[PDB]
């Protein structure tokens, strides 16, 4: 029953989806940025580097801004 | 008012303002509170000719404004039959309040601490908010 992973680490497997687990309700449910509203090249920047210290959240908005408004691309 | 009766009276002799002032008054006997008008038509004067580029209520009184009140009030006082050196002078500072108004000379600065009055701003553009200037650092 302790399943091992790829790593060789042994570990309980859980059919409950990892968001389904009633803590992170509140966190899954996130209302979009649009943050390529405006943009100013110091600004995205700004974003990419909050992206490459971690925080990744501006840069997957101003990711999916590019994607659904600039046709060419 | 920019000058007081108590200035008028003392560059310009108080007895010659009395025979200006003397018949003007209603009861016939020397009074002030026709200089005191008359002072305050000047400021009003002077008030438009300074309005174009200053805020009028002046935070500073630039110190050459009182002759220049004392002047004009003198020849509001002398309208039934002025001097032509009243006249002449009278000119003279319309033509430095137009210049004044114009641009061409600032009315001075209150000689105590030597401040000029503020005033609105006389040219003011606005643009779109700036993007792609070189205070951007990124990019680059």
């Amino acid at each position: 029953g302790r399943i091992l992973d790829i790593s060789g680490q042994p570990f309980d497997f859980d059919d409950e989806m990892q968001s389904r687990s009633d803590e992170l309700a509140m966190v899954m449910k996130r209302t979009q940025e649009h943050p390529s509203s405006g943009v100013t090249p110091n600004r995205a920047a700004q974003m990419l580097r909050d992206a490459e210290r971690g925080d990744l959240t501006a840069q997957a908005d101003l990711a999916f801004d590019m994607e659904e408004k600039d046709t060419h691309l | 008012n920019y000058a007081t009766v108590n200035d008028l009276c003392a560059r310009y002799t108080r007895t010659r303002l009395d025979i200006l002032t003397r018949p003007k008054t209603a009861d016939g006997q020397p009074d002030d509170a026709v200089a005191e008008q008359a002072l305050a038509d000047a400021s009003a004067f002077i008030d438009g000719y300074l309005a174009a580029r200053f805020v009028l209520p002046l935070t500073v009184v630039p110190s050459l404004l009182k002759r220049q009140c004392c002047v004009v009030a003198w020849f509001y006082l002398n309208e039934s039959q002025p001097t032509e050196q009243i006249t002449a002078t009278y000119r003279d500072t319309v033509r430095w309040l137009e210049q004044v108004r114009d641009g061409k000379t600032d009315p001075g600065v209150e000689s105590r601490t030597a401040a000029s009055p503020e005033g609105e701003d006389l040219v003011q553009v606005q643009s779109d908010p700036p993007v792609f200037s070189r205070k951007q650092k990124g990019f680059i």
